[PDB]
């Protein structure tokens, strides 16, 4: 019972630490420490679901072993089906993250950058404030009003949404604001 | 301010082609959307199609493919649609529109209008008689005045009194159609201690044939 | 193509009263989360001046007393304090699918007190008469309703040819009408009768209103 | 063990449901559940870990219960010191929430709206479109621009930094652009 | 375009207090800051301090508190800094400043300046005397021509030829101090053949005491 | 209050090579992840520019040949391709603390080829003498470099008394300098005597240029 009681104890630290530390603006080894255990977390559960189905105390524990096992198999096909999707749409290592399902691309620097975002918008604001990009709240880089990316898109599992640009501003000191208003939400995927 | 503009009023024939203009100013107009509406004389309202002028992308409503072609013009800020093959179902008014962000889903400032008229009836001048009161000279309390307008082809024809100063109680008749001339009326009451102390003046002009008449009145 | 259509085709109500306007739909025009249902008012001689957008929301520089609601299919815009100025033609547009739709339209009207017409006739012009036409002109002048007949009788006897009659837009000001009623001959056929007279006959006028002229004094 | 397979079984169902669920927008009612977990695994965990030192194979055993016990308990204070430190600051429910650190405060209709932020910045920017307030990225609610507020906060654990209102602009359809730069980083808490 | 405008030169004596102005267009003035550096007249720059005019909030040096009060006026857009106790070591020149986002930490657009003396003196006319070759009238390649301005007071005094025309080889030398009166020399160079032919002039204006001398140089 | 100290006080570079300014720093100017340390440029008779803000960035409408670097303590700019109108006092400022600090100021000099002075001297005018006093002038223009210096001699005898000398501003344009002498008579003292003598000795020359004039002749 002391070899069992002394792995019950890391057992329970292990959890401690990716509910508290393990996020992507957090520690980001512990975030793909995270994503590790939960992509080997999904068989063990499974295999042991089946295991205490095929070795039941009655008939009552099999039937509810069996439901359980197709619940992780269930969760297992959806998390695996959405998360392709949303690469074969943005083709970008945040599709796998748990914790986001919408995407932003943003053509610049010769280079397509992928941030995620909250809510799914209608039009969405631009600022400059002193040549520094920031398109949604999000810090892109450096970039003028004439240098602005003419479109870009929004994708998530279901729907591929097309934006263009409009209404712009400059104010003194190469700073200025703009928006982006959606044309088309079908032509699904790149 | 955000303003659009748009050209004037196009006389046609049948088996030709005309060529609408409108162009915006107060904004960057390579980043909008114009939208083209169409309306018939005795109808309502009909969306045509759209463009971008930064890249030119469009689209049609499905009847007006063929008929209609949408073209842009970044550097002179103007957007142009030709329609082809016109008869005498394409008599209507252009509108062009766009939204003050620069979508392509709301309408927010418009165009004032551009009147097509596909016919083969040639131009005419108006001809202005006045309208005196000879019946009892209407010497009550306010005189009623006339000035009839007559045999004019096309629309329209703008009658105003003494330049714009005289505006109190005009009323302006719509046109009517008769063997390929119109015909219009207006009337304005004036004191008569105004008249015939001064003398009114109805001002007619027709931009159409580039005709202006300044007929005065005068007791019969 | 999500046709839209409207109810009623035509609408009068009094200084005060409220007006409802509905508008339908063929399929569901609510997009991922938003409506894309828009109101738009026409004067004559005017393009069209937007009042909501996404049926709900009121467009800046438009007075408050202009509300709309609904969802999915029905939709609906209220004006609850109606004015003189609030006549013109009110239409109902959808933007969720490529071919933006228009609604039929809906024609407003203000109800008032009745009043009379102002009849006033006129002599064909010596300018006429040497030309070779003879146009008499009739004007009906500011009266309420629209419903009005004009009897052109020449020396006790009715003519039925040449007549042509044009209405006005009712005013925004005071909410009334006017009429003009032109008799086309030609100088000989103007010469050889004498008395002329031009009868107007309204609904709140039960003795028609008359005025006539001879061509032997004009 | 087919007792223990059941229930080893539905231990790990809950941690499949933390990981890939347990979100505050994803879902509200599972993040709340995190929480409460998150809260009682301290305790069970620095227990278990006493009760192996107490119970133990060999000395060295002992060492590492006595080194993890100091390490959980170590996490549980800091845990707490920074969320009341942070709640003494602002005074919101995301002081508790460990995947945020920055929380930024707008007096707006009358009352103060709490969002996170992912980092510090020295100027804020904000954005009208059609009378809709977007401070950051947040959609905050309706405002115009000369309803604009005219300081907001930003408050972290350590500092509480002020922000004033500058350089606004207007364009055609009650819309705009203004900026928020920082000019105090003292006078902590409220 | 971003502008600050300040005041002109003050004349103060020992003991009295001055009140110097500085305002802006082009932006909301309410919502910025101004820095109001000093800088004197052989030295390097200074700070006083801050002020917020939408309400009012101020920073201080901690060396000039009490000597310098800032207030700021929203309705017509003006700042105001306020020196109290004057002594000759408050001989300098104001700036005031502000940043293009309105920050308090970068001065990016700075006023003109505005000079002021402490002195019991009184102002003096300047009294500008022609300087000429007057010994064999310099007919080489080009001729040099002066102008000395003598006995003025206080600082400063423009001097420029023909109207400003003339800007080619004039070199206008700094004033000298001696015995509470300035004095400054200025010289121009011009082509053998324009002069005497063309009659140059220097126009020396003392804006302190309102002095504006046309004088004009003549030859022997 | 950090002290900031700048090296050195006066530079001279050739037209075309690289210049280096330091500014130290009594503490460290880093706050929370920014440095907050600007460079200004102050001409004659103007309001400071910006440079270069927070250490690192450069002001916009500034040519790009200024460059800073450095953190914490040690800063540095520079002007890798410096030409003829970069002749100014460069400063250093940080805005960490509340009282903002100065630094002493770097005067920045051209070197050059050297040049011959244009000496000219003028004789009192009738204005001056009627007045009552009497001011010789004598003019240096466009000599390089500073080096030079001028003996008033009359009738053969210095004369050091009511020697007013007053250098310019180094050009934008040819990057030379220019002075005048004055010396100041009353009138009976400068009716006395007859010959008047400005004599200039600059380094590139051995043998000074004199000009003089006669009071029989003028």
């Amino acid at each position: 019972l002391e070899q069992w009681n002394l792995v019950i104890g890391f057992l329970f630290l292990t959890w401690i630490c990716l509910l508290q530390f393990a996020y992507a603006n957090r520690n980001r080894f512990l975030y793909i420490i995270k994503l590790i255990f939960l992509w080997l977390l999904w068989p063990v559960t499974l295999a042991c679901f089946v295991l205490a189905a095929v070795y039941r105390i009655n008939w009552i524990t099999g039937g509810i072993a069996i439901a359980m096992a197709c619940l992780v198999g269930l969760m297992w096909l959806s998390y695996f089906i959405a998360s392709f999707r949303l690469f074969a749409r943005t083709r970008s290592m945040w599709s796998f993250n748990p914790e986001t399902n919408i995407l932003l691309n943003v053509p610049l620097h010769g280079t397509i950058l992928t941030r995620p975002l909250l809510e799914s918008e209608l039009v969405i604001g631009a600022v400059i404030l002193r040549g520094h990009l920031r398109i949604a709240g999000h810090h892109l880089g450096r970039c003028d009003i004439k240098d602005l990316p003419k479109e870009i898109t929004v994708a998530t599992s279901r729907t591929l949404s097309y934006y263009k640009l409009g209404a712009s501003q400059r104010v003194a000191g190469d700073s200025g604001f703009a928006a982006y208003s959606r044309y088309r939400i079908g032509n699904y995927k790149l | 301010e955000v303003q659009l503009q748009q050209s004037g009023a196009e006389l046609v024939r049948p088996g030709s082609s005309v060529k609408i203009s409108c162009k915006g100013s107060g904004y960057v107009f390579s980043n909008y959307w114009m939208n083209w509406v169409k309306q018939r004389p005795g109808q309502g309202l009909e969306w045509i199609g759209q463009i971008y002028p930064g890249d030119g992308d469009t689209n049609y409503n499905g009847k007006f493919k063929g008929k209609a072609t949408l073209t842009a013009d970044k550097s002179s800020s103007t957007a142009y649609m030709q329609l082809s093959s016109l008869t005498s179902e394409d008599s209507a008014v252009y509108f062009c529109a766009s939204g003050y962000l620069g979508e392509n889903y709301v309408m927010d400032f418009w165009g004032q209008g551009t009147s097509v008229t596909v016919s083969s009836a040639k131009t005419t001048p108006p001809s202005v008689y006045p309208l005196a009161p000879g019946s009892a000279a209407q010497t009550n309390s306010m005189v009623t005045l006339g000035c009839l307008v007559k045999g004019y082809f096309p629309e329209p024809v703008t009658v105003t009194w003494n330049s714009g100063s005289l505006s109190s109680g005009v009323h302006t008749f719509p046109a009517v159609l008769q063997s390929d001339l119109y015909t219009l009326s207006s009337s304005v009451t004036v004191p008569s201690s105004t008249w015939p102390s001064e003398t009114v003046t109805c001002n007619v002009a027709h931009p159409a044939s580039s005709t202006k008449v300044d007929k005065k009145i005068v007791p019969r | 193509d999500i046709v839209l259509t409207q109810s009623p085709a035509s609408l009068t109500v009094s200084l005060g009263q409220r007006a409802t306007i509905s508008c339908r739909a063929s399929e569901s025009v609510d997009s991922f989360g938003n409506s894309f249902m828009h109101w738009y008012q026409q004067k004559p001689g005017q393009p069209p001046k937007l009042l909501i957008y996404r049926a709900s929301n009121l467009e800046s520089g438009i007075p408050a007393r202009f509300s709309g609601s609904g969802s999915r299919t029905d939709f609906t815009l209220t004006i609850n304090p109606v004015e003189a100025d609030d006549v013109a033609t009110y239409y109902c547009q959808q933007s969720s699918e490529d071919p933006y739709t228009f609604g039929g339209g809906t024609k407003l009207e203000i109800k008032r007190a009745d009043a009379a017409p102002t009849v006033s006739i006129f002599p064909p012009s010596s300018e006429q008469l040497t030309s070779g036409g003879a146009s008499v002109v009739c004007f009906l002048n500011n009266f309420y309703p629209k419903d009005i007949n004009v009897k052109w009788k020449i020396d006790g006897s009715e003519r039925q040819n040449g007549v042509l009659n044009s209405w006005t837009d009712q005013d925004s000001k005071d909410s009334t009408y006017s009429m003009s009623s032109t008799l086309t001959l030609t100088k000989d056929e103007y010469e050889r009768h004498n008395s002329y007279t031009c009868e107007a006959t309204h609904k709140t006028s039960t003795s028609p209103i008359v005025k006539s002229f001879n061509r032997n004094e004009c």
